[PDB]
């Protein structure tokens, strides 16, 4: 039998790649896209899962913002991992990865980390 | 205001 | 082995390894006074207590009770730790402790163990006096927290550490985390060598000394000593540890193959394969160089075997 | 026309003055600058071939800077035949033996290197004073303070004065501040300071010789309009950085030392916190000075400083900050670029594009200079222009950089014209936008304009001193100049004739900006004036006026063996010793300064201490010393800091942790000191 | 003869420490123990000074270690 | 180069324990031979002679 | 100083005679086990020396 050479180099990298996102759990980029145009990647969804997004962003509908952030999210398949940090503030400081092919994590409180993501989107896609 | 304010496209080199 | 150390002393200024003084015979070297102004015995209790919180806990967990509880605040005061101006830092008791808790230990094993060879006597010996055993040991007995010390780095380690000892049940087990192949399934197995604080097994051998010169009985600190290590004296000797490399090449039926390390940024990538119940198997080891990365791959093949033997 | 450089007459006659007696040589730019200098150095050269013990003489030429320290080096070895020596901190001179250090004098008769490694180098008595020939110090402006040229001169004064060699101050400015108010008590504390008068030209045929090598360029006004208006998007970005701001006050990172002012008065921030609210202030003074398309530029370089930070940061807590930072950065750049694009629909040609948002996304700073680049290099040649952009900070250079290459690539007129770079001094950093890992260009910035390879040279006052270039064609000076010799030096580097030296100011401020341009030639004409009229043949200070220019600070101690522990250099010295002390990576700390509070300082030193400050200092608890030194009362801080150093390390000595040459002792000392009682029977085998 | 090598609750107190505190638990030094100690390894004698070597060592080190603290 | 024919098969044989050794190797080749065939097409030089 | 093609034009001429073959890859199962007979020849050839 034979195998050919470009299929394993893109095995030997996919053996590192992968080893470094288990060590850290992130900060390895899985866009491999221009530096500076990762930028734009939530620019390049498909459009009907933005437009989905954009509907639920807008959508009033939804009695508290908070399940309104997770259909907007939940629409391009993100995954959230809300976290306490450690905080001399009396109100606990709130964490949120929403994980892509990109890593984006955002500050703020509880009361407002879910509106702090929902003007993310909303920048991200308008 | 939306936009920078242009200039002239005529200015000088000044002895100073 | 015949006349004890105060008669043992005596052949190192007859074979003039030390220089002796007219203050001080070779023979009373066992009264080592902690002498300088880097100690200071004037100090009241309750300052020391402050530094020393919930200390019949510790107490309790280590098996020995104080009388003079300043060599205890000496013993946990990590160099970093910049609010403590009445002792020095652990290094010092450390340095006696090492030595302390090595010769008891040697005796023991050389009472105790005449039927093993010498060769797998030390083998022994440096196996169960090594850093990462008295690191195993301090995280058992929960001595960790009272270790006194200003520093997010150490603090950070210790806590993943004792993390994972709690993860395995603070036996003393290869020192290895699996990642891929609970661990998440997946296509490839790698693994990876846990990092070990020397802070641990530094404040332990440095509390048994501060035991020593609290006491002056050696007997005292062999009861401690004993209390401590009486589980892990009981697993080795059954089954003698020796370095992973050499305990995976020596195996009966592993027959193992290490490649040759691959270097990616600066992580360092080395693969094992052996064949293991008829099935070959083939893991991948990482670590910040090539040593760390075949202590990975052989620590991982390790555990697969073990755990494949049932 | 001979490639051995010929002494001409004025050089001769400056050559024999300084022979006579040494002084202060003011000289306008040029290699003839530093070519009087190698003739001075060249007429003192007998005694180089002779060993250092029977008195054989040395060169010693200290510099300000490693660069410039290089230059002169490499000019002395190819302009005379004796053996030059290079030395820097950054060679790893320290870790150097006695024996080696002393063979290593004796092989090269000529010593080239920065002021503070001389400074260490005679205080250990590598080197006595009278082993050496001529010293020469190029930047005699540098003697502020306590600059290591002013503390070494200082130290001259324990050595007898008749074995003292002679001092060369090579200068091109004189005026090192603001100091304009009576230039001529501030040039008499220098040439006090100096053992020499300043020694310049008068006579007119004298300035057109000097002509022949340096030159008297012109200068010009740029001028442009400003406006306080602001746009939406800028106080958006505004207020999400302090959101941010507020977020990462309440982050609550781990424990880390406790950082206060230089007075020890009041607190600060954590330094990792520090960096991170230095960057973004950085970014929101670019974003309102340059515009908002370099606002662009100077975020896409945040993201690769946070990428960066990102990927070597340890602690679990600084990687999730970073990230945040990151997240945000990417955020704001979102909002900016789409502000940008939804105007960038009127047209799509991308060139155009550039170009009108290089036009109208920028302030009218930026748009005044680039019309000046446009009107001066259209379509000249490459090879003609030859110019300097000066800036104020280390990010300026970037953010400019990039957007003079977008631009270029904007112009099809300026397309192959103009050939930017840019180079920051120390806390420099990565110089790229796309986190390029691995680069194979190792061809320095200063080396790429040096051989043409690059026309334009942006830097934030890095390459207006020392630094050896060619006679710039063109000057760009973006925002005003600061200081006398700032102005002076910078234009000097335009030293082709004819050329283009532009001040870039407000419109509004035109009147501030003159009457500072009116103030510094003033000074120039004062200066002029003053070296032409008032001139003694004494020519040197006198004792009593040399012990007064330095009797002022605390005295060094000097041990018998010839050390000296410098009161300024015992803070260096003292925390080199804490540096060497830890065995464990977790294990360094600095030492426990402390100001004793008014009842505390009255309850310890009675009513003498009052009016006056002290300072405590409390060692780390692995040392040896515990003792809580503290400071003899002092009139300020800094002083009683100084003290409570220069008393520590004395105790250091005493105790036996100083070498006697007042290094701390490394574990060699210590074993060799312990090897005759320990180790003495080793020697029946010839061994130790 | 060394049958060890190939080529043929109340902690127990250590005998050393018990023979260092009291005189009544003394042993005298045996002449095989000497002769032990004397016989390397490379000689193929049926015992060898290794065993003795290991506990030794540990004494030496100590004993060291005590010294050079005080 | 030997292989001078159109649809030459060029093979390489490696042991498993070696073979992404030689992989980082050959890449490490093909890079260099990349890296070098752009660098003659970049650079520009005035006299062509030493 | 070295010369060679540059032009886009002078790339797809130069395939002429620089052809280039595809290269590939064979993976052998490496193992140490081997027959006693080898160490009997490894002995008597130590022995002889």
């Amino acid at each position: 039998m034979e195998e050919s050479m470009e299929e394993l180099e893109a095995l030997r990298r996919k053996k590192f790649t992968t080893y470094w996102e288990l060590k850290e759990a992130g900060s390895v980029d899985h866009t491999g896209m221009r530096l500076c145009d990762r930028h734009n990647y939530f620019k390049n969804f498909y459009p009907t899962l933005k437009k989905e997004a954009i509907e639920a962003i807008n959508s009033d509908e939804y009695e508290s913002s908070k399940d309104k952030a997770m259909d907007v999210m939940s629409s391009l398949k993100i995954t959230p991992k809300i976290s306490e940090v450690e905080s001399s503030s009396l109100v606990p400081l709130l964490s949120v990865e929403l994980n892509c092919a990109f890593d984006v994590v955002l500050m703020a409180k509880e009361t407002d980390i879910y509106d702090h993501i929902i003007d993310y989107f909303r920048t991200m896609l308008i | 205001i939306d936009r920078y304010e242009q200039v002239s496209k005529d200015f000088e080199f000044i002895k100073i | 082995k015949n006349y004890g150390l105060q008669h043992a002393f005596k052949m190192l200024e007859y074979f003039k390894i030390c220089r002796a003084d007219i203050d001080k015979p070779l023979t009373q070297l066992l009264n080592l006074e902690l002498g300088g102004k880097k100690m200071r015995a004037n100090v009241n209790t309750t300052e020391i207590d402050g530094f020393l919180i919930n200390h019949y806990y510790l107490e309790k967990n280590l098996g020995y009770t104080f009388k003079d509880r300043r060599y205890l605040l000496q013993a946990l005061t990590h160099p970093s730790y910049p609010t403590n101006r009445i002792t020095g830092s652990y290094q010092e008791l450390e340095f006696i402790g090492n030595a302390i808790l090595d010769f008891l230990i040697s005796a023991y094993i050389f009472e105790n163990n005449t039927k093993m060879n010498p060769g797998a006597l030390t083998d022994l010996r440096s196996a169960l006096v090594n850093n990462t055993t008295l690191a195993c040991i301090c995280v058992r007995h929960r001595l960790h927290f009272f270790i006194l010390a200003e520093n997010a780095k150490l603090s950070e380690i210790i806590s993943k550490f004792v993390n994972f000892q709690e993860s395995q049940g603070h036996r003393v087990t290869n020192y290895v985390r699996i990642l891929l192949e609970v661990p998440p399934k997946g296509e490839f197995n790698m693994s990876t060598n846990v990092d070990v604080p020397k802070a641990l097994g530094d404040v332990l051998e440095a509390l048994i000394a501060a035991v020593y010169l609290d006491c002056r009985d050696l007997q005292r600190t062999w009861e401690v000593i004993f209390n401590l290590f009486e589980p892990e004296l009981q697993e080795f000797t059954r089954k003698v540890p020796i370095n992973h490399i050499r305990q995976l090449v020596e195996h009966k039926h592993a027959k193992p193959v290490f490649s040759s390390p691959i270097v990616e940024g600066e992580t360092v990538m080395v693969s094992c394969q052996f064949t293991c119940m008829e099935k070959t198997i083939k893991v991948y080891g990482f670590g910040s160089n090539k040593d760390q990365a075949k202590l990975s791959a052989a620590k991982h093949a390790l555990q697969q075997l073990s755990k494949c033997d049932a | 026309e001979d490639v051995e450089i010929k002494p001409r007459g004025y050089q001769l006659r400056l050559v024999d003055h300084l022979t006579k007696s040494n002084g202060i040589v003011y000289l306008p730019t040029g290699s003839g600058k530093t070519f009087v200098a190698i003739l001075v150095l060249k007429r003192f050269s007998q005694d180089f071939d002779k060993p250092i013990e029977s008195g054989g003489k040395r060169a010693l030429f200290m510099c300000n800077t490693v660069e410039l320290a290089r230059q002169q080096a490499m000019a002395v070895r190819r302009c005379t035949n004796f053996k030059v020596g290079f030395y820097v901190g950054e060679q790893g001179v320290d870790d150097w033996t006695r024996g080696m250090w002393s063979d290593e004098i004796k092989k090269n008769q000529v010593l080239v290197g920065t002021a503070q490694v001389f400074l260490d180098m005679v205080t250990q008595t590598y080197v006595a004073l009278s082993s050496l020939s001529v010293v020469i110090i190029d930047e005699c402006h540098h003697g502020t303070g306590h600059h290591p040229f002013r503390e070494f001169m200082r130290l001259f004064t324990i050595a007898n004065q008749t074995k003292l060699p002679r001092v060369v101050g090579l200068t091109g400015v004189l005026i090192k501040g603001n100091e304009i108010t009576n230039v001529a008590t501030k040039l008499k504390e220098l040439e006090i300071t100096y053992r020499g008068n300043i020694i310049t030209v008068s006579d007119t045929k004298e300035m057109e010789n000097v002509m022949l090598y340096a030159t008297k360029p012109t200068e010009v006004m740029v001028s442009f309009p400003h406006q306080e208006q602001v746009l939406t998007v800028t106080r958006l970005i505004s207020a999400e950085i302090e959101k941010f701001y507020v977020s990462l006050d309440l982050m609550n990172i781990g424990v880390q030392p406790i950082r206060r002012s230089k007075s020890l008065q009041c607190l600060r921030d954590p330094s990792k916190k520090s960096f991170v609210k230095q960057l973004f202030n950085d970014f929101l003074y670019q974003m309102k000075e340059y515009g908002i398309y370099a606002a662009s530029i100077a975020i896409i370089s945040l993201i690769v400083e946070f990428d960066i930070k990102r990927r070597q940061a340890e602690t679990l807590s600084v990687k999730l900050m970073h990230r945040t930072a990151l997240t945000l950065c990417e955020k704001i750049r979102h909002l900016l670029v789409q502000k940008l694009q939804d105007m960038t629909y009127d047209d799509d040609d991308d060139n155009v594009n550039t170009e009108e948002v290089i036009m109208n996304f920028s302030t009218p700073k930026v748009q005044r200079f680039l019309m000046s680049l446009k009107v001066s290099f259209a379509d000249k040649d490459p090879k003609d222009i030859c110019c300097l952009v000066f800036v104020e900070r280390r990010y300026t250079c970037k953010c400019i950089y990039g957007l003079l290459l977008n631009y270029i690539q904007s112009t099809p007129e300026l397309r192959n014209v103009l050939t930017p770079q840019f180079m920051v001094g120390r806390n420099n950093i990565s110089p790229d936008f796309e986190s390029v890992l691995e680069r194979k260009w190792q061809k320095s910035a200063i080396q790429q304009f040096r051989d043409g390879n690059a026309n334009l040279m942006i830097c934030s006052s890095v390459l207006e001193e020392g630094i050896d270039v060619q006679a710039c064609n063109h000057v760009f000076i973006l925002d005003p100049v600061k200081t006398f010799n700032m102005y002076v030096q910078s234009k000097g580097r335009a030293r082709t004739t004819e050329a283009k030296f532009v001040l870039f100011t407000a419109d509004k401020e035109r009147e501030k900006t003159i009457q500072q341009i009116y103030q510094y030639r003033k000074a120039h004409n004062d200066i002029a004036e003053y070296l032409k009229d008032r001139v003694l043949e004494k020519t040197e200070p006198e004792l009593y006026e040399i012990k007064g220019h330095f009797q002022d600070d605390i005295d060094p101690f000097t041990n018998e063996n010839g050390a000296v522990l410098l009161p300024n250099n015992a803070l260096a010295i003292l925390h080199r010793y804490c540096q060497t002390i830890p065995t464990d990576a977790f294990g360094f700390v600095i030492p426990w300064f402390h100001v004793l509070q008014e009842d505390e300082r009255d309850r310890i030193f009675g009513v003498s201490a009052k009016g006056k400050h002290v300072i405590s200092i409390n060692m780390p608890v692995n040392c040896m010393l515990r003792d809580t030194i503290y400071s003899d009362p002092m009139d300020n801080v800094k002083t009683a800091k100084i003290s409570a150093a220069f008393k520590a390390c004395k105790v250091l000595y005493s105790l036996g942790e100083l070498n006697e040459r007042f290094v701390p002792k490394t574990l060699k000392e210590r074993v060799a000191s312990i090897a005759d009682v320990h180790f003495e029977h080793w020697n029946k085998y010839g061994d130790s | 003869i060394d049958y060890s090598l190939k080529r043929n609750g109340k902690v127990k107190p250590l005998l050393i420490l018990q023979k260092t505190v009291s005189k009544e638990h003394i042993t005298p030094a045996e002449q095989g123990e000497f002769l032990a100690a004397i016989t390397a390894s490379s000689a193929a004698d049926v015992f060898d000074m290794e065993r003795l070597e290991i506990l030794g060592n540990s004494f030496l080190k100590l004993s060291a270690t005590l010294y050079l603290a005080s």
